[PDB]
């Protein structure tokens, strides 16, 4: 019912790294303090290395169980995405703001650091299971795909947003909200393709795999806070991260067809400036009573 | 969450198997004694409450002068004696929500429904104390009640108009769809719905003055009236709603269904604008007989015969087109035709179906014109006759275009207060009184309509409820027993009602001597035929209450022919979608969709049981998708021998059924005497 | 492949490194030979002809009926006199493919270029014979060439009208609105380009009868505008064009000009709507000095003041709307709207760019209003009154509606005959004439506004081929001093002959009495500058003629202080799009964007080297993008100095070139005194 | 030396079918003989089945086992025009021209075709032959690639060719020219990586690898000329189709670095005719002149 329409919004999506010049982002680089710089260097390395799995692994494992021509060909696009535009543009992102030393050294950082590590393995763990003709390995592949998609990358994209609506680093704003938007609707997508394999479920497996979705999600959350604490503490903006998080862990669970988790709660306004019947001839004597 | 919130959620928590129905009325106490009582702005007297909400430009000042303060007192003391109560959550809800009287930043409630009623009981009345008082037990009491428009609008300085629905007939000209569009932006701006007749226009790849394959047909002037109703949009409150109307001979008809098509291009596609298909007997004998079918563009015939092609009779008219060949035409199958609408009513409820010859075959005012297009809720179906619309600095030939206010009566109200009679002919009154204050400065065919038709459309509401409620299945033939006697009742009163309207204004409307009233022919059946109830059952329940018979129609019949008729159309049921909600009743004369409805209002949900709902009559509140389609289709026709006008028929379909169930439940519907179908809402 | 076409094709082949430009010559012998020859329709005489194309609808009887057959006959015998050959195949070929007539079939040519001047020179002389040989010697000598509507139709029973620039002013009420729609449709059904003023209108978010946030803004009505565009597009023929004008200090500015962005959303972008930006003095200045702007609500203003924010002078008016905290006004930056109108230009080309001011400081009509928007192609600038059209039954006000009537010299031809008087003189006649016999049934206030400012549009093309063919670069000092000279010689004629009409009629225009033309403040720096030529090329190209001096300017003040002048407007350079091929000239006074262009027509492939190309002009032949955009825009102001209308100035931007480029462009015009610039074409 | 110009070539040669209008072609299939729509459709039908495989299976399993984040993001991208783009297009062209009955057929005639179903087993086979880390199976696997690219996919392309040059059908052409210009350096590229294994091995190794190459594509032309005959004969041209596959396989074997198998022949000279702007901020300066 819905793969076609992806596919329409997904191809009208696209776009090139090299469509955004960067450089003029350096006029506010440079007025940001060591603990602004040094908190959006670990947060858009961690975005990278979480996409870089997406990448290599999430999309491509999916496309290979997923059973149908259209519904390859949609992921395809996006693995595409992944791997051509968007890792590109953290490259790009990069490069302009930092020397190849200090991106060496950052990326040898959020490489080592227990938090990130915790839940890009937790992630490419469950798509590592995936077994063929088994829908239900499939099924926690997908939430975990839906959680990078709809919920992980939260954290990361809240500085850049947070930036970009103060008219701060513009052109890398830019391209971070147009990688975000990829994202939404790969979770989204993602998301249907999950409630398919859950609604041949009977009841009780059905519960089961609720479990299985809250239980990630609770394991996940509690890791977040953590990451959240040890990036944001230094530039005093932890509490309302905390609030992004939840906000878009409610919008991952909606994807997945279930109910929301947390409480509805406002956003920082910064932040959101940033952001057929079946068809019967008719016989005859049906047009006598 | 609010405590009436809590309350009314309560209802679903199961205990002892049971649905705690009653848990639905301490809801409505909350309701009142935390919300509503204290956002309600009380004053010393009312002399203080009517003084603000006239200065403060809330209230005309003009129908409140006809009384005299003590008068005003004496009707709102009536009002507040009967201690109305709402029985449910939702009522109240409704009402305070969508039908108080608010402030101007919407914080406080002004008007209570006392309130409410007794003003718009003064604005019927007009200067009547008495009447005023007649209107408020009336209303009160729940027996009638005046439509969306005229409820919310009626003595309000900041309201709009109190006709619901339009219909405007389009002419086959440039000027004459640009007058069409500015006047259905103009009654959208107004609030009401406009349905537009387009069977008028030439198809695509006519002529334009001798260059040929010219014209964009009906699509790109269904394109222009979308654009036109998104853009008078009620100020961006609700959305702007219209109607198109194509009869199924004209050449545009496919394209016309291709625009309701969920895979219809955007230069194609459109939203916001409904459509209906007029199909005449000879496209049901086509489609019956498989011979093939032809579709005609409209602009050759009018140039051949003069007339346009919905303008006169296609069953005797149609084989003189075929063998034209000076009229062009295109090769149709019918039967796929038919299909192609099961199909898009499947798909989206779309289009309307009205079956002209069904209409025209009881229609009392052929000789002004043949109903030729329904409204935009397929129940008015009236007379009308095409404006033609001239250059500037010409004058222009002012037709008529159809508009009638709306009301309905309660049916169990009605029913238990054994007042079939006064409710009728109060109702009357007040429909007559909405018509003559209804001057509308913009539409002039719609003005000229209405001062000459004088047509009302007076509706019934909570059939289901009431036959729910006193133990018979809407289905079962003492149902439609009940209903024939019931609306045969609500015909004659209305009769007897126009009747002596007119004796007492010694007028008419116009054209009412050609009528099938003035000739006696209308009241043919009921000179022969006793519509009585059948069933002992059903005349207990109209026990108290005198059922007219053969003689007392013969009498009618006479004083008729002596006096006239002041309206030209008096009995219409329309939907009532939102305001059957405030009068505690099952919506309109269909069944209902559901038992308990789950309605999500803000961050919370509300669930309302149909009326009288409970464990003894659980099974007759028998779901309208649940329903045989046919027994549906049964009562309204049996209602619809009694409305001289359509009845808003939805069709209650399950997602198993095919659209041959759904073209043969249209084929009966056809066949049964149906005039016209609403929706096609799936399950 | 046809033989024409092949001799065409066979220009890019090179001989001796050379293109063989008279090869295109032989195409045109060809193109008679083989093709026109053979479809032409010949009769035994010309009584015959035109009896036949009379009787078979082609012509009209009134302009034939006013001459006896001897003096039509004369008159045809004199268009035939100069044997006319076509110099370029292209110039024939769109002649007889645009506007050489054709039978019903279109297969057969029934007029020669002899035959459609001979027409049209008899429906300009309106009875005439010795007029109409004059005509018809001006346009067979192709100095004067009348505009595409006026040079196809004139004479043609089916045919559309002879004006095709509207501009209509767009009051802030649903009745305009809906009428503006209307008039749009009847005049793009006449096959005339509409451009409407939407700043009038009020912003999105404004109050409609005191309630909150109800208006749509302008780009609801720019919905509707483009709808009703798409639906009248001239029988299906040409695409319905139509432009938007809004001034940059209404609010709606960003989501207006956000209407032409390629990320715009379906419900948000206009396709068939061009829309041009008008931008007062006060904008440039809050830019320059980089303080943040104001846009403000129209309607807040309108209620404050009583007058429309367009309507006031933004200059005085600005600080005061700022200071008054009853006008709504949100902040915006003026450089980044500037950079947001370049990058628009870049992408699409859109807006146009209306410099407010620069228009208005020399303005001869300010007292019956000020220059508030432009037409379709930015070059006609003219008063207009706005119209009140209220509801049905109640009279409405009409205002004046622009309506300009187009007609270009042919600059190389007007100068190498020397004639510069006599055929600006016969233009005016002829544009008078055309304005005349204008009658507009479903435009009350352009039909109001051509009969009482009799307003027409005397343009000039081939400026660039005259120029190049005389060893003159179009970025010379010398060009501009020859454009200089030519256009006063033209204005001054222009003066003259509209000041004899006034005097032979006894009537002007309607508040002549209040422009700068009574007051002789119009004729003050023709007066006390002389414009004759500063370069002795120049002077001996104008050599044979007489150049008004200081003397004869204030001789001509006199005259137009004792007889009145007979047209409010007398001068517009339009683009010339079609005409300019058979003209075989240059489009308009704008430089060339090609030397040699290449088109494709049908399946075959068509190449059209600019008129008079050759080796030896090769160089001076400098293509347009490849130029200068200071001096081009130098060239233009020079010229525009003696216009009293706009000019159709369309930039010529390479890809390299940025937005601050554009902006530095619009900005160097707005300095220089431009009026009005109408494209950015990107290479 | 050579992935970062071929992602450039990729990326820049970016289409939809969509950006072409196809109404255009509506009056000359019209007037084609049966004979000759059935053998058009059919020949796209192939088409659509190769890649399909090569956009599901092959380009995506090959990106799975080369290394380098910029090799598996141009594999990745050419995967996606193989299924998202390339295959959807054919399903363009067949819903202008042709009914869905006709549409419908020719699907169905894809499954039982034998020729058809033995190309795709051979090639699929070969694709889920690699083994991890086993770099023989790899190369096989990329000599299969590269003769699905260049060589197989011609015995299709001949015919909107042989249309397109003679003025017919000349939008659906458009689409295939496009499509042929984005196999041609698919071809290339997988070729270039094919070598790289290839020369990594010993003498005796490459004789072998040289063998399997050559006796592959011997047995898949066997069968390509009874497929070719099969489709081409009811329209006359299967000796001319047959000359333009051996021209092709030749530019295989070099893709591959190896020397042409079949000699030079005259092709039909018909099929040979057949082949935002940069913004700066005012300045103060720009205001004044
Ligand atoms: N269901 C209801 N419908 C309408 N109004 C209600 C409803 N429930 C409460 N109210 C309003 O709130 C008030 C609260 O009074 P309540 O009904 O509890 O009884 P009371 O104080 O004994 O007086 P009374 O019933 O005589 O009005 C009512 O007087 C009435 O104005
Ligand atoms: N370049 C051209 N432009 C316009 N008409 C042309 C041109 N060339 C030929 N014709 C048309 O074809 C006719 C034949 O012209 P041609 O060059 O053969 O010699 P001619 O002496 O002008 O002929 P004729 O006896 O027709 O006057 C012309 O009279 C004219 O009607
Ligand atoms: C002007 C115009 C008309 N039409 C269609 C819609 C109208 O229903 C129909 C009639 O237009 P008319 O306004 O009646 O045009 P006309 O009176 O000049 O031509 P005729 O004498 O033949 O009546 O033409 C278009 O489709 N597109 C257009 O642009
Ligand atoms: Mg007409
Ligand atoms: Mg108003
Ligand atoms: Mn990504
Ligand atoms: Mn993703
Ligand atoms: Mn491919
Ligand atoms: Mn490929």
């Amino acid at each position: 019912d819905f793969t076609q329409m992806f596919y329409n919004q997904n191809v009208k999506q696209f776009w090139l790294p090299e469509e955004i010049a960067l450089n003029g982002d350096l006029l506010t680089w440079k007025y940001l303090g060591k603990n602004e710089q040094d908190t959006y260097m670990k947060v858009l390395a961690g975005l990278t290395l979480l996409d870089t799995e997406q990448g290599n692994t999430g999309m491509p494992i999916v496309a290979e169980h997923v059973d149908g021509h259209q519904r390859k060909a949609v992921l395809n696009f996006m693995a595409m995405m992944e791997n051509a535009v968007h890792a590109k543009s953290y490259s790009n992102i990069f490069m302009t703001l930092a020397p190849t030393e200090t991106i060496n050294e950052v990326f040898e950082w959020v490489k080592q650091n227990k938090y990130l590590q915790k839940k890009a393995q937790m992630i490419v763990g469950l798509y590592k299971a995936i077994q063929k003709d088994d829908e239900i390995s499939l099924f926690k592949a997908m939430v975990a795909s839906v959680y990078l998609e709809s919920f992980l990358f939260y954290s990361g994209f809240y500085y850049p947003l947070y930036f970009y609506g103060q008219g701060k680093l513009m052109q890398s704003g830019e391209i971070i909200n147009l990688i975000l938007r990829d994202e939404a609707i790969h979770g989204v997508y993602v998301g249907l393709l999950a409630q398919e394999i859950y609604n041949k479920q009977t009841e009780e497996k059905k519960a089961e795999l609720r479990e299985f979705a809250i239980d990630l999600l609770n394991q996940l959350y509690e890791n977040e806070l953590e990451y959240t604490e040890d990036l944001y503490d230094q530039v005093g903006l932890s509490h309302d991260v905390k609030k992004f998080i939840r906000y878009n862990a409610n919008k991952a669970l909606m994807n997945l067809g279930f109910d929301p988790y947390f409480e509805e709660e406002d956003i920082n306004p910064i932040v959101l400036n940033g952001l057929k019947a079946t068809v019967e001839p008719l016989k005859d004597d049906d047009f006598y009573f | 969450v609010p405590k009436w919130i809590q309350l009314n959620n309560e209802i679903m928590i199961q205990k002892d198997g049971k649905f705690q129905f009653d848990k639905d009325k301490e809801a409505v106490h909350s309701y009142f004694v935390d919300y509503i009582n204290q956002n309600t702005v009380f004053f010393h007297n009312l002399k203080e409450k009517l003084d603000y909400l006239v200065e403060n430009q809330y209230y005309e000042e003009e129908f409140l002068s006809l009384y005299s303060f003590e008068d005003i007192k004496e009707v709102f003391k009536t009002a507040y004696a009967k201690k109305f109560r709402f029985p449910s959550f939702m009522s109240a809800f409704k009402f305070y929500n969508d039908y108080a009287l608010k402030t101007n930043d919407k914080k406080k409630i002004l008007e209570r429904y006392e309130d409410r009623i007794s003003i718009v009981a003064l604005f019927f009345a007009n200067g009547d104390t008495e009447k005023a008082k007649e209107y408020v037990n009336l209303m009160i009491n729940q027996e009638y009640q005046p439509s969306t428009p005229t409820f919310l609008n009626a003595g309000r300085k900041r309201r709009g108009e109190l006709v619901s629905c339009f219909l405007l007939e389009v002419n086959d000209s440039l000027n004459d769809i640009s007058r069409a569009i500015d006047i259905s932006m103009q009654l959208s701006k107004l609030g009401g719905g406009v349905s537009l007749n387009l069977s008028k226009l030439r198809a695509k790849g006519e002529a334009i003055k001798d260059v040929e394959n010219a014209t964009k047909g009906v699509v790109g002037v269904m394109k222009l009236l979308d654009n036109a109703f998104r853009y008078a949009d009620q100020m961006g409150q609700r959305q702007g709603s219209g109607a198109a109307y194509l009869n199924i001979f004209h050449r545009d008809i496919n394209d016309f269904l291709d625009t309701k098509k969920i895979s219809a291009d955007e230069d194609v596609r459109v939203k916001t604008l409904s459509i209906g298909v007029v199909i005449p007997d000879k496209f049901v004998e086509l489609a019956r007989e498989d011979k093939a079918a032809y579709v005609f563009y409209p602009h050759t015939i009018y140039k051949e015969y003069g007339q346009h092609m919905d303008e006169m009779d296609m069953n005797e008219m149609y084989d003189k087109f075929v063998d034209n060949p000076r009229v062009k035409k295109e090769k149709i199958n019918p039967r796929k035709l038919l299909e192609k609408l099961a199909m898009l009513r499947s798909e989206s409820g779309y289009p309307y179906i009205m079956f002209q010859d069904n209409v025209n075959k009881v229609h009392a005012n052929n000789h002004i014109s043949k109903v030729k297009f329904s409204n935009l809720c397929s129940e008015v179906l009236q007379a009308s006759q095409v404006s033609s619309y001239t250059d500037y600095d010409e004058e222009d030939e002012i037709g008529l275009d159809i508009s009638c206010n709306l009301g309905s009566l309660n049916i169990l109200n009605v029913m238990e207060h054994k007042s079939i009679e006064k409710t009728v002919k109060l109702a009357t009154d007040s429909l007559t009184h909405v018509s003559e204050t209804t001057d509308i400065r913009n539409a002039p065919a719609v003005r000229r309509a209405n001062k000459a038709m004088k047509s009302i459309g007076l509706g019934a509401m909570n059939l289901h409820g009431y036959l729910a409620q006193n133990g018979i299945a809407y289905e079962s033939p003492e149902a439609r027993d009940f209903a024939n006697t019931f609306f045969m009742m609500v015909n004659f009163y209305s009769i007897q009602r126009s009747a002596e309207i007119a004796k007492e204004k010694g007028e008419t409307f116009d054209q009412y001597e050609g009528s099938t009233y003035a000739t006696g022919e209308y009241f043919d059946k009921y000179v022969s035929t006793d519509f009585s109830p059948k069933y002992e059952k059903i005349a207990n329940l109209f026990e108290g209450m005198h059922i007219p018979t053969t003689e007392d129609w013969k009498k009618l019949k006479a004083f008729v022919a002596e006096h006239g008729m002041y309206h030209s159309y008096r009995l219409c049921i329309a939907p009532t979608g939102s305001i059957s909600y405030v009068q505690s009743s099952t919506a309109s004369v269909m069944p209902i969709m559901e038992r308990i409805e789950e309605r999500t209002y803000g961050n919370s949900k509300t669930y309302y049981p149909m009326p009288g709902l409970a464990s003894n009559n659980w099974f007759f509140y028998k779901e309208a998708y649940d329903m045989d389609m046919f027994k549906v289709v049964d009562m309204i026709a049996t209602i619809q021998q009694h409305i001289d006008q359509g009845i808003s028929f939805t069709l209650f379909l399950k997602d198993t059924m095919t659209t041959r169930d759904l073209n043969r439940i249209d084929l009966y519907a056809h066949h049964r005497g149906i005039k016209t179908i609403y929706y096609a809402r799936t399950k």
